[PDB]
C-alpha cells in the first residue's frame, strides 16, 4: 500500500471535505433546496437533511467517514444543527489551504481555529441566557418548534407535533435530570394518517386490539397480564414451528387447543387482569374464547414489547403464563383501543398516567415519507425542545449570531500576537459561510445580505433581528423567530471546529488514496 | 455513492419529464399527433398509445427525475383522471422555463414562488373562465356530457365515447351527488362487437350449459352463495393422500371425484332450485350436479348480485353457509343470452337500475383498457362536476387566460420574480403551441392573439387545434371541470419545483 | 457573454500579478539582485523593479501597464520605486479572490478606491511632520530618510548640495512640490564630489565660440534656432558643379548672405548666442560662424535644444528661430556669462547668475571619473527626489511597510465597521498591505509571516512599538534606527496601484 | 455594468412602470431603482428618440439583407 503525507494528505483531507459541504449548503436551512437522492435500488429520497444525506451517502473517505459520523451526534442530542457543523468544517478546511499556503503550518493555525472557536461559543453564551420551565418553555418549545419543525416544512398546525414534543420530553426526560431521553421517548407513527393527525401517547399503544370489539374496548387502571405464551402459533425459539400433518390432527388439536385456552384465558383471569398482553397472540379460535371466557385481552404483543409494556408502563414483570401471579402485573392508568381519526391507524393503547417509562409520540401521515417528514422534523424539534426543556438557552440563528461572533471573534483573534493572531481571524471568516450559503438558498446575494446583518451587528453587535432564513423579505432573527438552542450551536462548533483541527493533527495517513474510508 | 451536482442535476431534472413529455404532448393537447408505441425491449410489437402511463411505464423511466412525474403524473391520473399526459408535459414545460431561468443564473428558490404564486393566480384566472354549468339537469347533463367527451378526447375510442357519455352521466344522474363506479359493472369478453357495449339489465355470466343440464332457467329465485365449490368441497374430511406408488398417483385423481358428490348434500339441504355461487364447477362435475335436478349456478358474480341487491332492494351478504346467512336474492329470470357465437347465462332481476352492468365487447383489450380509464377518468371528472359543475374552457384557452393574467400580474406583482410568473405564464401557452403546427396552424399568433383576443373577453372563443382554428370552447365542447384542470395544474406545478430545488442527487 | 472579459481579465490580472511578483524577491535592499541574460543573451544586473522590468520585458498589456505603474512611482515620486510594483498583485490577491468570490469588478475598484483614501488618511495619522522650511531639518531628515536607505556616500555631502539647490529654489516654508525643473544637473568629467557644486546660472555646453570672446559679462543670451548658412548644394558654399568660376561667383551670393545673416545677428546684438547642435540644425555656416564670432558675440553651439528649453524658461531666454526673434526679450539677459575649463577637467560656459524666473540652480557634477560623477548623480537623484517628496508631503513616515502593518490592521478593523459588500473587500484591501513588508521580512530574511502577523499586534499596541527595520530585517522600532520615508511614496505606490488595478477591473 | 441585479431592478422598474412610474427609474449612480425627478438621471427627449431610432431601424435593415454575396 501507500503513505500520503503533508500537502498530499492536505489535498487528501479538505478535498473530500469540500464537496459534501456543498451538497448541504444548497440544502442548508429552510431555504436550503431539497435534494432528491436515489439509490441503486430505484429508491428516491428528497433530502435537505445532512444526516439523511449522510445516511444516503456511503461515499468513501475518512472525511466522508467522519462526516456521516459528525452530524449524527448533533442530530440526536440537539437535533437541528446537523447541517451547519459539517459545511462549516469544510469552510474551516477551505481556509487552512490558503492559510498554510501563506506558510502557516497546519498546526500553527490549528489551535487558532479552536482558540477562536472559544469566542464564538463564548459569544453564543452571551446571546440568550434564558431558561424556562416546561409550562413556560412550552411556547418557546413550540416557538422553537416553529423553527425546528420548520426546515422539513412540517411546522404550522403541526404545533400538535410541537406540543406533543413538549410533553414527550418532559414525561420521560425531566427538566432537572438533564440526562437525554430519546430512548424513553417512543417515536411512533403510521401511514394512512395525516400530518395534522397527531398525538402524544403517554403509555404504550399495542398495535393489535382485544380479540373482539364484542368485548369491552376498555381495560381499567393496571391489570395488564404480561405474557409470553401462545394462544396462537407459538413459533418458539428453542424448537421449530410445525403444524398438523394429518386429518385426525385437525380433529384433536381443534378440540384440544380450545378448552385449554378456555381454561387459560380463564386462568389468566384466574391469575387475574382485565388485560392479558401476550407475546404470542390469541388465535381467531382463541379470539372467540377470549370473548367466550368473557375476558378482555390483547392478542399480539411484540417480543420486545412484552418488555416494553412491562417497563414503559412500569408494570411489574410477569415473564410468561407459568409465572402468572396477582401482585405482578403490567400497569395502566387505563387501557383503550383508540381510533386515531383514521381507522387505518388503529392501536390498543395501554396509557400511563401512573408511570410513563416510554412516552409515545404517535404521528400520522398519508404515507411513510410524510410521517418521516414529520418525525425527523419532530425529532429535531423534540431534540431542541428537550434541550430547551432542560435549559432553554437559545440563540438567534441564521448566522446573525456568528456574524456577531465573527466580528468579535476576529477582533479577539488579533489580540493574541501569536501567529494565530491572523489565523484566528480567518477562523471568524468561516463563521460567516452558513448564513451565506443560507442567503444563497434564500434567493439573496449572501455577500451583501450578511453585510446587512453586519450592519445590523454594527447596529446591534448581537443578533436580535437579522436577515431571512425562511425566504420572505422580512429580515429578522427574533421576529422571524429564527432561533436555535444556545447549546447545540456551541455543540455545532465544538463538533465542527475540532474535527478540522483533529484532522489537522492527523495528516499522517497510510492509504493508497483518499477513498479508503 | 454517486454524487450528482447541480450542473447535470438541474439538467437531468429538465431532461426527464421533457423526454417523456414530448411523447405525451403529442397525445395530449388537441390532436394533431400522438404516440405510436413501437415496442421492443420486451418483445416484437407495434402499439398505438394515447395513454400517458402506457407511454410512461412501458418505456424505461429510469431517470430519477422522470421517476418523479411518472410516479406523480400517474397518481394525478389515478386521482382525477387523465393526469399522466398532463402533469408530465406541464412540468416538462416548466423544466424548459426553469432551464432558461437556471441558465439565466437564478436561484431555484427565486423561481419557486415566481411559479408557485403564479400557479395560484392562474388557478384563479382558471376559476374565472371556469363557468358553473349545473343550472338545470339538462345543463348538468350536457355539462357532464361535454366534460365526459372532454377527457375521452385525444384518445382512440371506437364506439365508446357516445355510449359512456350517456352511461357516465347515467351513472351520475342516478346517484345524484356523485357518479357511479360502484354501480356500473364492466363485463369484458369476446363478443365480436367492435367496441359495441351496452347497459346490461341484470348481469350476464359466461358459461356453457351442457351435459344433462337444461340450459334456460325460468322463474328463478337465486340462492346467493359467497362460498361455492372449486372441485372438491372443503370441510373436515375434505383432503386425503393415499399414494404409496405410481399407481396411486393415477388412483388419487379417482378418489377426489367422490368429493364432488358430497357437495350435493349441502345444496339439496337448502332446497332452492336455483343455487348461485362464486366458485366454478367443471363439465364432468356438471353430470353430478345437473342430474341432481336442482340448478346450481357456478361463478355467480358478487358485484352481479351486488347490482341486484341494490336495485332489487334485497340483501347481498358475505359468509354463506346455510341459506339464510345471505338474504335470498330475487331475479325474474336466469336465462342464456346468445351474443353471436357466445353462450352467456344471464341473470335478469332488474333493468338499468341504479346499479348497472356494462357489457364491453371488443376484439382488443388495449382499447377496452384505454376505454375504461377515460371512463374511469370522466366519471371522476364528472363526480367532481357533480361537486364543481364549473367547466373551464380547455384546449389551451385556459392556458392563455392564465398566461395573459399572470403576465399582467408579473408585470406589477413582483419586483424580481416577474421572471418566473411570466415564465410560468409562458409554460401555459406552451401546451397550446405544440399542437397547432400539428394542425399546421401558427401558435404564435394564436398564443399572442387569441390569448389576448379571448383574454380581452372572447374566453368562450378558443383554440380548435384539431382544425387549427379559433372556435368557441363552450360550443366546440372543449372545456372540462375546473378541478381536473386545476388538479392537473397542481401536480405539474409541484412536480417541476421539486427537481427544480434539487441541486444534488446521490446514486448508490 | 462577459465570460471572455473575465478570462481576459484573468489573463490580464494573471500576467499583471505575474510580472509584479518577480520583484517581490528583489524588493528592498536585501532584495536579491538579478543578473539577467536578455534577448541580447547578455547579463543585466539590477535590484529595483523598474530597471528590471524595463531591461527585460515582453509584451503583456497589463504587464506593459505595470512597467508604467513601476515607472509611475518613479516619475511620480522619483522615490519608493520598488514599492508600487509589490502592492498591485497584493491588491490583486484580494481582487482575484473577491472576483472569484464574485465581487463585481466595478465594486472592488470603488471599494479599494474609497478604501485607498482611508488608508493614506490613517497614514496621515501615522504621518510625522518634519520642517520643510528648515534646510537643516530637510538636510537632517531627508538624508536620514536616505540613511533609512542605502546611499549616504556622496549624498551626505550632496544632500548639502541637494537640500540647498532645492532650498535655493525653495520659495515656500512648505517648499511645495518643487520638481527638479529649476535644478540643472550637468556633469563635468574632471573635478571632485567636492568640485560637484551648485551654480546660480545655467552652465552651457562647452563654450563653442570660434572668434567669440571667451567671456562676455552682462550677456544678452542670443538663441539661434535658424540656420547660419546660405543655401546648400554640396556645402555651406552652394556649389553647382561644372567649372570652378560659377561656384567661385555663387560665393558672392553665399558669402555676402552668411555675412549679412550674421551682420543681422549683431544688428540687434547678442552677448551670448545659444546655438543648439548643428545636427539640431540642418547646418551652420562656419563662414557665417567665423564672421559671426568675428563680430565678437560669445556663443555656445552644440548645446541641446532641451538645454535651451531648460534655458528658455529658467533664465527666461525666449526662443529665437529668426532675426525678428532677435530681441532683448528673446535674447536672455545674463548677469554674468563665462567659461570655466578648470576646477576639474572638461570645458563648459558658466552662466553664473542671470536674469532668471523661479530662482534657478545648476549643479555641475564632477569626480575623479565618470562613475564618481555618476553615483553623485545617483546620490542626488534620491536626495533630489526624497526632498521634493518630503516637501511635497508636509509630514514624514517611517518605512519598511510597518505603517501598512499598522494600516492593514487599521482598515480591516474599520472595514468591519464599514460593513457593506466591500467589508470583505476593504479588509482584503488592507490585507494586501502586510504582504509587502512580509516579503521584505522575507527579503531581509526572517519569517515574513510570523513577524508581520505579530507586528500587526505590535502595531496594535504603540502602532510603532515595533516595525520592519531593514538593517535588523526584523521586529524592531523603525524609529530607533530610522527607517523613514516621505508620505508620498506610501501614497504614491497606493494611489497608483488602485487606479492601475481599478481600470483593469473595469477593463473587459 | 453597475453590477446590480437587473431582473430585480428591471422587474422592479417593470412593476414601477407596471404602476406606470416613469418618474421612478433605475438610478445607476448607486444602481438602485429610484426617482426620475430629473435628478440628472433624466435625459433630454432628443437623445432617446434619436438613439431609439437607427438600431430599431438597422437591426431590421440587417434582417432584410439575407443573401449576402461577398466577392472577396
Amino acid at each position: 500500500k501507500s503513505r500520503l503525507m503533508g500537502l498530499e494528505a492536505l489535498k487528501s483531507h479538505i478535498m473530500a471535505a469540500k464537496a459534501v459541504a456543498n451538497t448541504m449548503r444548497t440544502s442548508l436551512g429552510p431555504n436550503g433546496l431539497d435534494k432528491m437522492m436515489v439509490d441503486k435500488d430505484g429508491d428516491v429520497t428528497v433530502t435537505n437533511d445532512g444526516a439523511t444525506i449522510l445516511s444516503m451517502m456511503d461515499v468513501d473517505h475518512q472525511i466522508a467517514k467522519l462526516m456521516v459520523e459528525l452530524s449524527k451526534s448533533q442530530d440526536d442530542e440537539i437535533g437541528d444543527g446537523t447541517t451547519g457543523v459539517v459545511v462549516l468544517a469544510g469552510a474551516l478546511l477551505e481556509e487552512a489551504e490558503q492559510l498554510l499556503d501563506r506558510g502557516i503550518h497546519p498546526i500553527r493555525i490549528a489551535d487558532g481555529y479552536e482558540q477562536a472557536a472559544r469566542v464564538a461559543i463564548e459569544h453564543l453564551d452571551k446571546i440568550s441566557d434564558s431558561v424556562l420551565v416546561d409550562i413556560k418553555d412550552t411556547e418557546p418549545l413550540i416557538q422553537t418548534a416553529k423553527t425546528t419543525l420548520g426546515s422539513k416544512v412540517v411546522n404550522s398546525c403541526h404545533r400538535q407535533m410541537a406540543e406533543i414534543a413538549v410533553n414527550a420530553v418532559l414525561t420521560v426526560a425531566d427538566m432537572e435530570r438533564r440526562d437525554v431521553d430519546f430512548e424513553l421517548i417512543k417515536v411512533e407513527g403510521k401511514v394512512g394518517g395525516r400530518l395534522e393527525d397527531t398525538k402524544l401517547i403517554k403509555g404504550v399503544i399495542v398495535d393489535k386490539d382485544f380479540s373482539h370489539p364484542q368485548m369491552p374496548k376498555k381495560v381499567e387502571d393496571a391489570k395488564i397480564a404480561i405474557l409470553t405464551c401462545p394462544f396462537e402459533p407459538p413459533k418458539p425459539k428453542t424448537k421449530h414451528k410445525l403444524d398438523v400433518t394429518s386429518v385426525e390432527d385437525y380433529k384433536a388439536l381443534q378440540k384440544y387447543e380450545k378448552e385449554k385456552f378456555e381454561e387459560m384465558i380463564q386462568q389468566i383471569k384466574e391469575t387475574g387482569a382485565n388485560l392479558a398482553i401476550c407475546q404470542w397472540g390469541f388465535d381467531d379460535e382463541a379470539n372467540h374464547l377470549l370473548l367466550q371466557n368473557n375476558l378482555p385481552a390483547v392478542r399480539w404483543v411484540g417480543g420486545p414489547e412484552i418488555e416494553l409494556i412491562a417497563i414503559a408502563t412500569g408494570g411489574r414483570i410477569v415473564p410468561r403464563f407459568s409465572e402468572l401471579t396477582a401482585e405482578k402485573l403490567g400497569f395502566a392508568g387505563l387501557v383503550q383501543e383508540i381510533s386515531f381519526g383514521t381507522t387505518k391507524d388503529k392501536m390498543l393503547v395501554i396509557e400511563q398516567c401512573k408511570n410513563s417509562r416510554a412516552v409515545t409520540i404517535f404521528i400520522r401521515g398519508g404515507n411513510k415519507m410524510i410521517i418521516e417528514e414529520a418525525k425527523r422534523s419532530l425529532h429535531d424539534a423534540l431534540c431542541v425542545i428537550r434541550n430547551l426543556i432542560r435549559d432553554n438557552r437559545v440563540v438567534y440563528g441564521g448566522g446573525a449570531a456568528e456574524i456577531s461572533c465573527a466580528l468579535a471573534v476576529s477582533q479577539e483573534a488579533d489580540k493574541c500576537p501569536t501567529l494565530e493572531q491572523y489565523a484566528m481571524r480567518a477562523f471568524a471568516d468561516a463563521l460567516e459561510v452558513i448564513p451565506m450559503a443560507l442567503s444563497e438558498n434564500s434567493g439573496m446575494n449572501p455577500i451583501q445580505t450578511m453585510t446587512e446583518v453586519r450592519a445590523r451587528q454594527v447596529k446591534e453587535m448581537n443578533p436580535a433581528l437579522g436577515i431571512d432564513c425562511l425566504h420572505k423579505g422580512t429580515n429578522d432573527m427574533k421576529q422571524q423567530h429564527v432561533i436555535e438552542t444556545l447549546i447545540g450551536k456551541k455543540q455545532q462548533i465544538s463538533l465542527a471546529t475540532q474535527m478540522v483541527r483533529m484532522i489537522l493533527k492527523i495528516d499522517d495517513i497510510r492509504k493508497p488514496g483518499e477513498s479508503e474510508e | 455513492a454517486d454524487e450528482e451536482r447541480a450542473e447535470t442535476a438541474r439538467l437531468t431534472s429538465f431532461i426527464g419529464a421533457i423526454a417523456i413529455g414530448d411523447l405525451v404532448k403529442s397525445t395530449l393537447g388537441p390532436k394533431g399527433m400522438d404516440k405510436i408505441l413501437l415496442s421492443s425491449g420486451r418483445d416484437a410489437s407495434l402499439m398505438v398509445t394515447n395513454d400517458g402511463a402506457t407511454i410512461l411505464k412501458n418505456i424505461g423511466v429510469d431517470n430519477p427525475a422522470a421517476k418523479v412525474l411518472v410516479d406523480m403524473s400517474r397518481v394525478q391520473d389515478d386521482e382525477v383522471g387523465d393526469g399522466t399526459t398532463s402533469v408530465t408535459v406541464l412540468a416538462a414545460e416548466l423544466l424548459r422555463e426553469a432551464e432558461s431561468l437556471i441558465a439565466k443564473k437564478i436561484h431555484p428558490q427565486t423561481i419557486i414562488a415566481g411559479w408557485r404564486e403564479a400557479t395560484k393566480a392562474a388557478r384563479e384566472a382558471l376559476l374565472s373562465s371556469a363557468v358553473d354549468h349545473g343550472s338545470d339537469e339538462v345543463k348538468f347533463r350536457q355539462d357532464l356530457m361535454n366534460i365526459a367527451g372532454t377527457t375521452l378526447s385525444s384518445k382512440l375510442l371506437t364506439h365508446h365515447k357516445d355510449h359512456f357519455t350517456k352511461l357516465a352521466v347515467e351513472a351520475v344522474l342516478r346517484l345524484k351527488g356523485s357518479g357511479n363506479l360502484e354501480a356500473i359493472h364492466i363485463i369484458k369478453k369476446l363478443g365480436g362487437s367492435l367496441a359495441d357495449s351496452y347497459l346490461d339489465e341484470g348481469f350476464l355470466l359466461d358459461k356453457k350449459i351442457g351435459v344433462n343440464q337444461p340450459k334456460r332457467i325460468e322463474n328463478a329465485k337465486i340462492l346467493i352463495a359467497n362460498t361455492g365449490m372449486d372441485t372438491d368441497k372443503i370441510k373436515i374430511f375434505g383432503s386425503r393422500v393415499r399414494v404409496d406408488s405410481t399407481a396411486k398417483v393415477a388412483e388419487i385423481e379417482h378418489a377426489e371425484k367422490e368429493k364432488m358428490k358430497e357437495k350435493v348434500e349441502r345444496i339439496l339441504k337448502h332446497g332452492i332450485n336455483c343455487f348461485i355461487n362464486r366458485q366454478l364447477i367443471y363439465n364432468y362435475p356438471e353430470q353430478l350436479f345437473g342430474a341432481a335436478g336442482v340448478m346450481a349456478i357456478e361463478h355467480a358474480d358478487f358485484a352481479g348480485v351486488e347490482r341486484l341487491a341494490l336495485v332489487t332492494g334485497g340483501e347481498i351478504a358475505s359468509t354463506f353457509d346455510h341459506p339464510e346467512l345471505v338474504k335470498l336474492g330475487s331475479c325474474k329470470l336466469i336465462e342464456e343470452v346468445m351474443i353471436g357465437e357466445d353462450k352467456l347465462i344471464h341473470f335478469s332481476g332488474v333493468a338499468l337500475g341504479e346499479a348497472c352492468t356494462i357489457v364491453l365487447r371488443g376484439a382488443t383489450q388495449q382499447i377496452l383498457d384505454e376505454a375504461e380509464r377515460s371512463l374511469h377518468d370522466a366519471l371522476c371528472v364528472l363526480a367532481q362536476t357533480v361537486k364543481d359543475s364549473r367547466t373551464v374552457y380547455g384546449g389551451g384557452c385556459s392556458e392563455m387566460l392564465m398566461a395573459h393574467a399572470v403576465t399582467q400580474l408579473a408585470n406589477r406583482t413582483p419586483g424580481k420574480e416577474a421572471v418566473a410568473m411570466e415564465s410560468y405564464a409562458k409554460a401555459l401557452r406552451m401546451l397550446p403551441t405544440i399542437i397547432a403546427d400539428n394542425a399546421g396552424y401558427d401558435s404564435a399568433d394564436l398564443v399572442a392573439q387569441l390569448r389576448a383576443a379571448h383574454s380581452e373577453g372572447n374566453t368562450t372563443a378558443g383554440l380548435d387545434m384539431r382544425e387549427g382554428t379559433i372556435g368557441d370552447m363552450a360550443i366546440l365542447g372543449i372545456t372540462e371541470s375546473f378541478q381536473v384542470k386545476r388538479q392537473v395544474l397542481l401536480s405539474a406545478a409541484e412536480a417541476a419545483e421539486v427537481i427544480l430545488r434539487v441541486d444534488n442527487i446521490i446514486k448508490a | 457573454d462577459r465570460d471572455k472579459p473575465a478570462q481576459i481579465r484573468f489573463s490580464n490580472i494573471s500576467a499583471a500579478k505575474a510580472v509584479a511578483d518577480a520583484i517581490r524577491t528583489s524588493l528592498g535592499p536585501k532584495g536579491m539582485d538579478k543578473m539577467i541574460q536578455d534577448g541580447k543573451g547578455d547579463v543585466t544586473i539590477t535590484n529595483d523593479g523598474a530597471t528590471i522590468l524595463k531591461q527585460m520585458q515582453v509584451l503583456h498589456p497589463a504587464a506593459r501597464m505595470l512597467v508604467e505603474l513601476s515607472k509611475a512611482q518613479d516619475i511620480e515620486a522619483g522615490d519608493g520605486t520598488t514599492s508600487v510594483v509589490i502592492i498591485a498583485g497584493s491588491l490583486l490577491d484580494s481582487c482575484t479572490k473577491l472576483l472569484q468570490k464574485g465581487i463585481h469588478p466595478t465594486i472592488i475598484s470603488e471599494s479599494f478606491q474609497k478604501a485607498l483614501e482611508k488608508g493614506i488618511e490613517i497614514l496621515t495619522d501615522m504621518s510625522r511632520p518634519v520642517e520643510l522650511s528648515d534646510r537643516e531639518t530637510l538636510l537632517n531628515s531627508a538624508t536620514t530618510s536616505l540613511n533609512s536607505k542605502v546611499v549616504s556616500q556622496y549624498s551626505s555631502l550632496l544632500s548639502p548640495m541637494s537640500v540647498n539647490a532645492v532650498m535655493k529654489v525653495i520659495d515656500p516654508a512648505t517648499a511645495t512640490s518643487v520638481d527638479l525643473r529649476d535644478i540643472k544637473i550637468v556633469k563635468k568629467l574632471g573635478g571632485t564630489i567636492d568640485d560637484c557644486e551648485l551654480v546660480e546660472g545655467l552652465v552651457l555646453t562647452q563654450k563653442v565660440s570660434n572668434s567669440g570672446i571667451t567671456r562676455v559679462e552682462k550677456a544678452k543670451i542670443g538663441l539661434i534656432q535658424f540656420c547660419l548658412s546660405a543655401p546648400k548644394t554640396d556645402m555651406d558654399n552652394q556649389i553647382v558643379v561644372s567649372d570652378y568660376a560659377q561656384m567661385d561667383r555663387v560665393l558672392r551670393e553665399e558669402r555676402a548672405y552668411i555675412l549679412n545673416l550674421v551682420k543681422q545677428i549683431k544688428k540687434t546684438g547678442c552677448n551670448v548666442l545659444l546655438i543648439q547642435k548643428s545636427i539640431l540644425r540642418d547646418a551652420l555656416s562656419d563662414l557665417a560662424l567665423h564672421f559671426l564670432n568675428k563680430m565678437k558675440i560669445m556663443v555656445i553651439k552644440d548645446i541641446e535644444r532641451e538645454d535651451i528649453e531648460f534655458i528658455c524658461k529658467t533664465i527666461g531666454t525666449k526662443p529665437v528661430a529668426h532675426i525678428d526673434q532677435f530681441t532683448a526679450d528673446m535674447l536672455g539677459s545674463a548677469e554674468l556669462a563665462e567659461e570655466v575649463n578648470l576646477n576639474g577637467s572638461g570645458k563648459l560656459l558658466k552662466i553664473t547668475g542671470c536674469a532668471s524666473p523661479g530662482k534657478t540652480v545648476t549643479i555641475v557634477v564632477r569626480g575623479s571619473n565618470k562613475l564618481v560623477i555618476e553615483e553623485a548623480e545617483r546620490s542626488i537623484h534620491d536626495a533630489l527626489c526624497v526632498i521634493r517628496c518630503l516637501v511635497k508631503k508636509r509630514a514624514l513616515i517611517a518605512g519598511g511597510g510597518a505603517p501598512e502593518i499598522e494600516l492593514a490592521l487599521r482598515l480591516t478593523e474599520y472595514s468591519r465597521t464599514l460593513s457593506g459588500m466591500e467589508s470583505y473587500c476593504v479588509r482584503a484591501f488592507a490585507d494586501a498591505m502586510e504582504v509587502i513588508p512580509s516579503t521584505l521580512a522575507e527579503n531581509a530574511g526572517l519569517n515574513p509571516i510570523s513577524t508581520v502577523t505579530e507586528l500587526r499586534n505590535r502595531h496594535a499596541q504603540g502602532e510603532k512599538t515595533a516595525g520592519i527595520n531593514v538593517r535588523k530585517g526584523g521586529i524592531s522600532n523603525i524609529l530607533e534606527e530610522l527607517v523613514v520615508q516621505p508620505l508620498l511614496v506610501s501614497v504614491s505606490a497606493l494611489t497608483l496601484a488602485t487606479e492601475t488595478v481599478r481600470s483593469i477591473l473595469k477593463i473587459d | 455594468n453597475a453590477g446590480y441585479d437587473s431582473a430585480d431592478l428591471v422587474a422592479q422598474l417593470r412593476a414601477a412602470h407596471s404602476e406606470g412610474n416613469t418618474t421612478a427609474g433605475l438610478d445607476m449612480r448607486e444602481g438602485t431603482i429610484g426617482d426620475m425627478a430629473i435628478l440628472g438621471i433624466t435625459e433630454s427627449f432628443q437623445v432617446k428618440r434619436q438613439v431609439l431610432l437607427s438600431a430599431a431601424e438597422a437591426a431590421e435593415v440587417i434582417l432584410r439583407v439575407d443573401n449576402i454575396i461577398k466577392a472577396a
